[PDB]
């Protein structure tokens, strides 16, 4: 069927 | 019991594969992860183990996650000193940790599984084209108990070079499976052709090495059965 | 035993739709254990820390123009897009409710039960009528129950002082049917 | 309104991860992280739509990495166990010998780790049972559903047995005809 789109997870700032 | 040999309807037909056979060739053409005396240093999910194995060749990675069939299996080798050998992939290879590449199974205990002298063990491989033995040869391993994966890989690398098992776009053969025969009569096989469709999913295909199946190098026998579309 | 402390992290992208895809709001939120720390409200246009724990992230994410641009356009490329894809089998999904009326095993007065089950969507309206006229007092509902399988159920009682000949009707209006469903109890 | 939610989480040290889509509180699907494929709540959905499972695996990796950073900067502030509210009901008005289903609602709890077991007269049931994955809540706690198909009778007595770190002891919800 039709494709459900994802939203990419955002990487938080590194330590 | 042992796994029932495949009937034509049981095997993947290259003629039904629209994608690029080169992506299958890629997995077995002088392509593999190898490490000796190492121990997992991390784990993404309960069933996988992460190792610090560097890409000796082109320095394309220094972290390798291998996924196993289940948790118990991963719990088993988590703290063991082991050897690794398998076919890695990068497309859709994910894991956090704390370059990267991924694979499945490929683990063997290192303690007392080698030969005292750098001595390798030969394993017979008989190739059948259209039900007839065309060529026969041997692959080598440094392990007493080795993963089917390792032998398979070595078998196909050979055939890619000597019989063009896989080419950039398509293959000379229509179907092909590699059958393993253990000294206790037990057998099992792997389909060598990609699933039907227009895109080869490397990760999904390699997942079959999931079980980390091992066999006795000295007594195991390999048979590669191929077929040409018309004969 | 296992007494190790746990550390949870949740990421949620909520697409809120009103009047179809007329107005759409995208709420992207991060939650550490049980505390929401950062969020992106499409109505706001940028990330905003919800607690000091999230400050670092809001600041770092808002410094990425490309992230903000894509996020701002997500109400269209993600929300409205996914609504158009799944609308046919979600917004429009419909299963008619099974309605039945019987006296409760409770009880002078006679407690009637209108069982409405196995329906979808969840919005439904059930009323009681004594001789054709709405009953305000005495009515008691269990509330809308979501079964977790794309089905709902509810029970709506009507305490009554039954008089031979009276007709207590349970009425149910629901998206699955044009005209209301009625089930009568004959006193 | 109408709400579509893309919810994901990662739990240390259980290393539990989940990735699902929600519509008005009902699950559209979730990704099997081992088989790396999409599992639709209702079979029919998979025919009307599709989804790139591998993409959830990319997010999950980020989620974990993020978890490790946050854990550390909160000074390893652990989650407070919040015990579940357990309820048991049938899918429809029960009638003797008329096939029905027992729903066990495990709601308002966290962390997303629980042991649920159905009991038929003090003994555990397996046949026909099914369960959902952890479902999101506005308050960020979780909900979950376990089901047991059954044939009503006057003799049988069931229990939805739930274990959770938030509970000092197994919670048994009773249900009989």
């Amino acid at each position: 069927g039709e494709l459900i789109g994802i939203l990419n997870a955002a990487k938080v700032p590194a330590d | 019991e042992s796994q029932p040999d495949p009937m034509p309807d049981d095997l993947h037909k290259s003629s039904e594969f629209t994608g690029t056979m080169g992506n299958m060739k890629y997995l077995y053409d002088d392509h593999y992860v190898s490490a000796t005396k190492v121990k997992s240093v991390d784990s993404f999910f309960k069933w996988d183990l992460i190792y610090n194995i560097s890409d000796k060749k082109l320095k394309n990675y220094d972290k390798v996650k291998t996924e196993l069939l289940n948790e118990d299996l991963a719990k088993k080798y988590k703290d063991e000193v082991v050897d690794v050998y398998g076919s890695n992939y990068y497309v859709n290879c994910y894991f956090s940790s704390k370059g990267k590449t991924c694979m499945y199974g490929g683990i063997t205990k290192h303690e007392g599984n080698h030969f005292d002298n750098g001595n390798l063990q030969n394993v017979l491989v008989r190739v059948y084209e259209n039900k007839r033995n065309t060529i026969s040869f041997e692959v080598q391993t440094d392990k007493k108990s080795v993963t089917a994966q390792e032998l398979d890989i070595k078998a196909r690398n050979f055939l890619i070079n000597k019989k063009n098992l896989y080419e950039f776009n398509s293959s000379p053969y229509e179907t092909g499976y590699i059958k393993f025969i253990e000294n206790n009569g037990n057998t099992f096989w792997y389909d060598m052709m990609p699933a039907p469709g227009d895109k080869f999913d490397q990760s999904k295909y390699l997942m079959m090495y999931n079980d980390n199946k091992t066999v006795d190098s000295k007594s195991v026998k390999i048979e590669v059965h191929l077929t040409t579309k018309n004969g | 035993g296992d007494t190790r402390p746990r550390f949870l992290w949740q990421l949620k992208f909520e697409c809120h739709f009103f009047n179809g895809t007329e107005r759409v709001r995208l709420l992207e939120r991060c939650i550490y254990n049980q505390e929401e720390s950062v969020r992106f409200d499409s109505d706001v246009g940028e990330y905003r820390a919800v607690t000091e724990l999230g400050r670092p992230d809001a600041e770092y994410w808002n410094s990425q123009k490309d992230l903000l641009e894509q996020r701002r356009a997500a109400v269209d490329t993600y929300c409205r897009h996914n609504y158009g894809v799944g609308e046919s089998f979600t917004v429009q999904r419909r299963v008619e409710p099974k309605v039945t009326v019987y006296p409760s095993k409770t009880q002078h007065h006679n407690l009637l039960v209108c069982s409405v089950s196995g329906f979808y969507p969840g919005s439904i309206e059930v009323r009681w009528f004594r001789n054709g006229q709405e009953e305000k007092a005495g009515v008691v509902s269990t509330g809308l129950i979501q079964n977790g399988d794309w089905t709902f159920q509810t029970l709506v009682m009507l305490e009554t002082v039954p008089r031979s000949g009276e007709v207590y009707t349970c009425q149910v209006e629901h998206p699955s049917v044009t005209s209301p469903l009625t089930v009568e109890w004959r006193a | 309104e109408h709400v579509i939610i893309q919810a994901e989480f990662y739990l240390n040290p259980d290393q539990s991860g989940e990735f699902m889509f929600d519509f008005d509180g009902d699950e559209i699907f979730h990704v099997d992280m081992a088989k790396k494929e999409t599992v639709w709540r209702l079979e029919e959905f998979g025919r009307f739509a599709s989804f790139e499972a591998q993409g959830a695996l990319a997010n999950i990796a980020v989620d974990k990495a993020n978890l490790e950073i946050m854990t550390k900067r909160s000074n390893y502030t652990p989650i407070t166990n919040v015990p579940p509210e357990v309820t048991v009901l049938t899918n429809s008005p029960v009638e003797l010998r008329e096939p029905n289903v027992l729903i066990c609602f495990i709601d308002k709890f966290t962390p997303p780790v629980v042991n649920v077991t159905w009991l038929r007269n003090g003994k555990p049931v397996t046949t026909g049972v099914s369960e959902t994955v952890f479902l999101p809540r506005e308050d960020h706690l979780f909900r979950k559903f376990h089901y047991l198909p059954f044939l009503p009778s006057t003799e049988d007595v069931y229990d939805c047995r739930v274990e959770h770190w938030g509970l000092d002891e197994p919670l048994l919800k009773h249900w009989e005809f």
